[PDB]
DNA sequence: ACGCCAGACAGGG
RNA sequence: GAGUCUGCGGCGCGCG
DNA sequence: CCCTGTCTGGCGTTCGCGCGCCG
């Protein structure tokens, strides 16, 4: 669930880098972002009640 | 000293509170015999 | 350096809040990261909060103290600690107004009701959303004059100002059909597809026409007017006074048609939103709405006149107390002290700020924003759209969560904490203040069993108390030789290898005489805490006195109990007269022990005392032969005749020995001849007398304890076993009849022979010893073949689905109940002393219910709703409970924990609503005059329909014990004196009396009827004290009270006790007959009648089918009296009858559900606090302040006897008794410090800002949250002061008066 | 989820 | 002739 | 315009102690 609670996130931004990325070299980088995934799943694991 | 405590001085809840209050428009002010002030901060509210 | 007598909350002045400011924060700049230092005028500055450092300045120019009071010639620093920094104030200039969300959205919108507007939906309308007002005269008309107060848009505003402005565009190359300045009339076209919508002056735009309502005057000189300068009839615009204008209006000269236009609309002033509202506040005559509202209030109907009313108290508080309401708006937003909220450093570089900080900083920036929103160019859409934010933001602060929530960005979606909050709550900041939470000297660990300690004392870990005593500790190292200095000796002991043995003879010397007090896990009552001397001792435990283990409810299977010590020569010795254990042996509930033996104690001193009974087989009848006893003295020695034989005078047990002396029986004892429990003959003072050396010996325990040897017999029963209230009278008696030390003794001395008989007596629980009756296994066969019958019964069709349940039901209830006096009976005849038995016989431990699941059988567990399982549980737990009836069982026991969980949390609430109320109610007197009593009724209605009866001896002696008799009453011969205190063998009088006939009541002095607005006097409460002589004035009888009502809740049931508190309108109502004749009913179909009449009116009772009516077609019904079956409804039992019948109702239907669980506890409590519910009334005949108010019933017991009797006119003050619930007398009281700590803080706070309200401080609650001496207790006025001598200064002082005579 | 109190507005004479 | 500064809000569980 | 009724709007919900975790 926390999962795919960070694979939305994710996917969140990655839409907003879809008309960012100038041209089609965007695959890598201008697609993904670690940083959501991280502090959701982190945030379950030593933060969840 | 194995001597006799002295009198109480007004408790910092009771200042932190009066100023959490003063945060808030409210205005807590003590008073004396007549209605008149009294002072609970000793004397660094007055200004200067 | 006097003495803070009285708080006052008040309405803040724009310029008070600039008054208490230092400095102004005007730029949202919290501490920039390379320096931790303030960044710069910002929310932490120095200048505007303080000296970020010691007694040191700035730069540095003055760094220590000689100099303290003065500021840097080139820096203004003045220096005490950073406290200075920490209680200095700031303040942010709002752009826009704002206003308090505190004073918006409380219930009652307090500027809702002041202004007359849609008291919750106008407001919001225009204070977070668009719509603007005119304030002294604008002329011109939108259709109609000027409106002085009313509101206006931004567009039809926008058209006033520059006259009628509309701009038409027109399509390139388009010529128009007026010319430059040409009069323009509504509905003309300005060009081909153009059409004007409004009459004026067309004006050219470069492309465009720009009409306008207004007038067009030519001129051929210069202009003496200039364009946006107003105008009116006659003022003259150009070429001297020629040209004149003729209507109001703003102008337009344009130089380009070289004419001057006079747009329709002259001097108008505008503004709206919290601007609106600020205007109409200002322009308000409190005075003239004050006799307007007067008018309104007593002449029209009752439905304008009612909100009229409602509508004058705020108008009135204000003009009252002086401080007006036009401060109700924000202009200048206060900012709390920058130490308050916390900046700072917390690991590896995180910073850690109180959330208010980010509040702080969002209207900060909006305001700002704001400020440059409307310099930059002012679009309106976005003007609003900021001011709204803005709006929100001020709220923020004050209040988050009234509207929306606020949340600092993704990581946690949490309210920061606004202001309101922190003032707020269970954990709040009016809640810390009010409960004063940790205390220096303080301490807790595991406690257990200290047997041989006396309740005088308490064993406590010498480790405990080096760390507690450590300061008592240091000095006294340095008056001995083990250390030089404090701080040396303190070095001495900062490490555990370190300590010479000679620390602890100097600690042991420390703590001689004084004492410390012990706390347990829920305070209920004030036996919550004791004193006792302190007995070092080894090791981790604190040792406990196992008689106190009754008061503080502790076992020791872990609990915990915290300790404290008295710093003061005064606390000290309260703590050690008034507070130790020894001292406060009775209960403040009820004038029974509570040193009472406990289950260990009892055992022992039951055993011991008990006499046993064996074998009659051959006759027993030695009361007439003499030959009868040789025989069976010989039969004895024999096997036929027991030592203990059904024999009437005397069993050959007492035939064989007798004794002369006391010791003479129990030596025969020692030596083996004579069991304990044995019945022998023995020769006392005077007489002969047959009873067992047991019961002898315990005669002699009690008889040593007190010396005075005749009256320990005179209050002793050595002529049953020794039960839990056998000695629990005993102990009783011994407080009255010898002293209260003298009886400590006694305690102790039991305590110790209980326990040691128990250790020898050799009671111990046994598989075996738990025995089966061999009925049982009859009685449920016997039971079983009933059922059969039953089920047959039903399979022929007889039985309804129902009544097969309820019979089968009725079949077990009774089946299980035989079992239950079956195996008491096998015990009672065949096993007198079975372990388990005698446990629960003797007020040891134990319980009828229990044993029958151990040796009879549990039979009925309930399902998880509520109905009864229809299959019992024919197990016992001395066989094999089953698998299913144990998960059968289950389902009640789960019920049951969740159960004892929510009575627990609703237990201690109770007990701070009762707290809340009566914590005020003290005793300070002098006998109050005010003689009207109350009634203690000694006789019981209807138990069956009417039949009259003598109430409970219990119940009885609940309402007259230790009160004090109103009247004289001469009663079976004696007579009762007035004023007398009666006793219990007093109160144990007047029920043989009322056996023999000769009285009904009982004139008796109740806080009821007290006369003293706040407290209660000696002669009204009565007796109990923790002593149990009368009363002593200061005692806080309001919490005493509260508490012994909410310690037995925990027990209870406590649904209904809410609903007694609270006046409310029960589950099962009953139609209370309003008027007072005789009953009659009706048999129509539908709904049933029970009326109450008279040949002149009927009280129509509507009926329905499922209420039981028990009067009947014939006779009388009083005013209040139950004409349905059940519960009943304060409210309207106070109209019927009356409030000498409410209150009562209340005490007595209260009383009903503590009696139906075994709780003893004395009126007197119940009535304190139930007055309270009562300390309030409505007026309907003023004098000094309109009609419908509520307002404090002695208050006008003091207007109305000055207005009679001192000021004449007799302007009767009639007023209408109103009675409230333990709740709303708390929220709604006199003082608004006692109101912000339950209710809402928010609301009650509002109301007594408003009306600047000066809380005298009076009562315990309002005035612990100053850390102020306490109204009641030493600070009692009565014993404040008192001085002591000694005849040596007393004659001093004399030779001091002596040398006064001069030459 | 709940319970309770107090409230402001809308429907039927 | 010593005294500063840190430990908060919440969450979970366990004892009484 | 009045009184009555109904959904509506705001607040509150033992106490103390341990331990451990987290921005
Ligand atoms: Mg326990
Ligand atoms: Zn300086
Ligand atoms: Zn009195």
């Amino acid at each position: 669930d926390q999962f795919r609670v960070g694979l939305a996130r994710l996917a969140r931004g990655v839409r907003e880098r879809m008309l960012m990325g100038s041209e089609d070299s965007l695959t890598p980088a201008k697609l993904v972002n670690s940083r959501p995934l991280e502090a959701a799943i982190r945030e379950f694991f030593s933060r969840s009640q | 000293k194995g001597e006799d405590v002295p009198e109480p001085s007004v408790p910092e809840s009771f200042r932190v509170l009066v100023k959490e209050l003063q945060a808030l428009a409210l205005d807590v002010q003590t008073l004396d015999e007549k209605d008149n002030p009294v002072d609970i901060f000793e004397g660094l509210a007055s200004k200067r | 350096k006097k003495e803070v007598r009285k708080v006052r909350i008040a309405l803040a002045s724009p310029e008070k809040i600039r008054s208490w400011s230092y400095g102004e924060v005007e730029k949202p700049e919290t501490i920039n990261y390379r320096t931790l230092k303030p960044e710069r005028d910002g929310l932490f500055d120095e200048r505007i909060f303080g000296p970020i450092k010691d007694y040191e300045c700035a730069c540095g120019k003055y760094k220590r103290q000689r100099f303290e009071g003065k500021v840097c010639e080139r820096c203004g620093v003045e220096v005490t600690k950073s406290i200075v920094r920490r209680y200095r104030m700031g303040h942010i200039e709002l752009a826009t107004p704002a206003a308090h969300i505190w004073f918006v959205k409380d219930v009652p919108s307090k500027i809702g009701t002041l202004l007359d507007l849609s008291a919750t939906e106008l407001e919001q309308v225009l204070y977070f959303s668009k719509y603007i007002v005119l304030d002294p005269k604008g002329a011109i008309l939108n259709g109609v004059p000027v409106e002085k107060r009313q509101l206006l848009t931004d567009e039809e505003y926008r058209e006033l100002r520059y006259g009628k402005q509309e701009t038409y565009p027109l399509p390139p190359g388009v010529d128009a059909l007026v010319k430059d300045g040409e009069e323009v009339v509504k509905g003309q076209e300005l060009a081909p597809g153009v059409v004007s919508r409004l009459d004026g002056v067309a004006l050219y735009r470069f492309a465009s026409i720009l009409v306008v309502k207004a007038r067009v005057y030519p001129f051929e000189d210069d202009v003496e007017v200039s364009t946006g300068d107003r105008v009116a009839p006659g003022d003259v615009l150009a070429d001297g006074g020629k040209v004149k204008s003729d209507v109001y209006g703003r102008v337009e000269v344009d130089l380009v048609r070289n004419v001057v236009r006079v747009v329709e609309s002259y001097d108008i002033d505008a503004r709206m939103g919290a601007e609106a509202i600020q205007q109409l506040l200002k322009e308000l005559d409190l005075e003239a709405l004050e006799k307007e509202l007067l008018e309104e209030m007593k002449h029209p109907s009752r439905a304008r006149r009612a909100k009229a009313r409602k509508r004058l108290e705020v108008v009135r508080a204000f003009l009252d107390s002086g401080n007006r309401p036009e401060w109700m708006i924000l202009e200048a937003v206060p900012v709390l002290p920058p130490d308050l909220r916390p900046m700072v450093q917390v690991d590896g570089g995180r910073f850690a700020t109180s959330d208010l900080n980010d509040l702080y900083r969002r209207l900060i920036n909006r305001n700002n924003r704001l400020k440059k929103l409307l310099a930059q160019g002012a679009p309106e859409i976005i003007i609003r759209n900021e001011k709204r934010m803005l709006q929100e933001a001020v709220d923020a602060l004050l209040d988050n969560g009234r509207r929306g929530a606020p949340v600092t960005n993704p990581g946690s979606d949490r309210p920061l904490r606004s202001l309101t909050d922190i003032l707020s709550g269970k954990q709040g900041r009016f809640r810390q203040n009010l409960l004063g939470k940790r205390v220096d000297y303080s301490g807790r660990s595991v406690i257990v069993v200290g047997p041989q300690l006396k309740l005088h004392q308490c064993g406590l870990p010498k480790r405990m108390a080096l760390e507690l005593f450590k300061p008592f500790l240091l000095k006294k190292m340095e008056e001995k030789g083990i250390a030089p200095n404090v701080k040396a000796a303190r070095r001495m002991l900062e490490r555990q290898r370190d300590i010479k043995d000679e620390v602890w003879d100097a600690l042991e010397e420390v703590i001689h005489g004084k004492v410390v007090l012990l706390n347990r896990a829920p305070t209920l009552h004030r036996l919550g805490i004791q004193a006792f001397q302190p007995v070092l001792v080894e090791g981790q435990s604190i040792q406990l006195h196992p008689l106190v283990c009754e008061a503080f409810n502790a076992d020791f299977d872990g609990d915990q109990m915290a300790v404290h010590v008295p710093l003061s020569s005064f606390a000290q010795a309260e703590a050690r007269i008034q507070m130790l254990s020894a001292h406060n042996l009775l209960s403040p509930a009820s004038g029974e022990p509570l040193a009472k033996p406990s289950r260990d104690i009892i055992l022992g001193l039951y055993y011991i005392t008990q006499v046993r009974k064996e074998k009659k087989g051959a006759g027993l009848e030695f009361a007439t032969p003499e030959e009868a006893l040789a025989a069976h003295e010989r039969g004895e020695v024999a096997l036929n005749a027991p030592i203990k034989v059904a024999g009437r005078e005397t069993s050959v047990g007492r035939l064989k020995y007798v004794f002369a002396n006391p010791d003479e029986a129990l030596l025969a004892v020692a030596h083996g001849i004579v069991d304990l429990q044995d019945v022998v003959t023995v020769r006392y003072m005077g007489k002969r007398l047959e009873t067992s050396p047991g019961r002898i010996l315990f005669a002699r325990i009690v008889a040593e304890a007190v010396e005075d040897e005749k009256v320990a017999w005179e209050l002793i029963q050595l002529d049953v076993p020794q039960e839990k209230n056998s000695l629990k009278d005993l102990v009783y008696q011994a407080f009255l009849r010898l002293g209260m030390e003298k009886t400590a003794r006694l305690l102790d001395a039991l305590k110790y022979y209980g326990f040691t008989f128990s250790t020898t007596s050799g009671i111990t629980i046994g598989i075996d010893d738990a025995v089966i009756p061999e009925e049982k296994k009859q009685y449920l066969e016997e039971a079983d073949r009933k059922l059969l019958q039953i089920e047959q019964a039903y399979e022929m069709g007889f039985l309804t689905d129902r009544e097969r349940y309820d019979q089968i039901l009725q079949l077990w209830t009774e089946t299980t109940e035989k079992v239950t006096q079956a195996v008491f009976k096998n015990f009672e005849e065949n096993y007198p002393f079975n372990p388990l038995y005698v446990m629960a016989q003797s007020g040891a431990r134990g319980n009828p219910q229990q044993i029958r699941q151990l040796c009879g059988l549990r039979g009925l567990m309930q399902k998880p709703s509520g109905e009864t399982f229809e299959v019992p549980v024919r197990s016992s737990f001395r066989e094999g409970l089953t698998v299913l009836e144990y998960f059968i069982s289950s389902h009640g026991a789960r019920k049951g924990g969740a159960d004892t969980a929510l009575r627990t949390a609703d237990s201690g609430y109770l007990t701070r609503k009762l707290v809340d109320v009566t914590h005020e109610i003290v005793v300070r007197e002098a006998d109050c005059g005010t003689t009207n009593y109350i009634s203690v009724p000694l006789f019981q209605p209807d138990e069956v329909t009417r039949s009259l009866r003598l109430r409970k001896r219990a119940d009885i002696e609940a309402g007259l014990y230790g009160r004090v008799l109103a009247r004289e009453v001469e009663v079976l011969g004696v007579r009762l004196e007035e004023g007398r205190y009666l006793s219990m063998d007093d109160v144990h009088l007047l029920i043989k009396a009322a056996e023999a006939g000769e009285i009904q009541e009982v004139p008796v002095r109740s806080p009821l009827t007290c006369q003293t607005r706040y407290g209660v006097c000696q002669k009204c409460y009565g007796y109990d004290l923790s002593m149990a002589r009368p009363v002593s004035i200061g005692e806080a009888v309001g919490i005493v009270a509260a508490q012994s009502i909410g310690e037995p809740g925990t027990q209870l049931g406590l649904p209904r006790v809410i609903e007694l508190f609270e006046a409310r309108r029960p589950k099962a109502k009953a139609v209370i007959s309003e008027i007072d004749g005789v009953v009659r009913i009706e048999e129509t179909e539908e709904k049933l009648s029970v009326f109450v009449e008279s040949e002149g009116f009927s009280k129509e009772y509507k009926l329905p089918k499922e209420a039981r009516l028990l009067v009947k077609d014939g006779d009388y019904v009083e005013a209040g009296q139950p004409l349905t079956r059940g519960a009943i409804d304060p409210h309207q039992l106070l109209e019927a009858k009356g409030p000498e019948a409410v209150e009562r109702y209340l005490v007595e239907e209260i009383q009903k559900v503590y009696r139906a669980q075994g709780v003893k506890l004395h009126d007197k409590h119940i009535e304190i606090v139930v007055r309270q519910m009562m300390k309030y009334v409505e007026v309907t005949d003023p004098g000094d302040s309109r009609l419908l108010e509520g307002q404090v019933l002695e208050k006008w017991d003091v207007e109305a006897l000055n207005e009679r009797l001192i000021a004449e006119g007799k302007t009767p003050v009639a007023w209408k008794p109103l009675l409230m619930g333990v709740t709303k007398s708390a929220l709604s009281t006199k003082s608004w410090l006692s109101a912000a700590s339950f209710q809402n803080t928010t609301h009650v706070l509002t109301e007594a800002a408003i009306a600047g309200k000066k809380d005298e401080l009076i009562g315990l609650k309002e005035n612990v949250i100053l850390g102020r001496l306490i109204p009641a207790g030493t600070g009692s006025d009565f014993v404040r002061f008192t001085q002591v001598v000694d005849q040596k200064t007393l004659k001093a002082i004399e030779e001091a008066r002596k040398e006064a005579v001069e030459a």
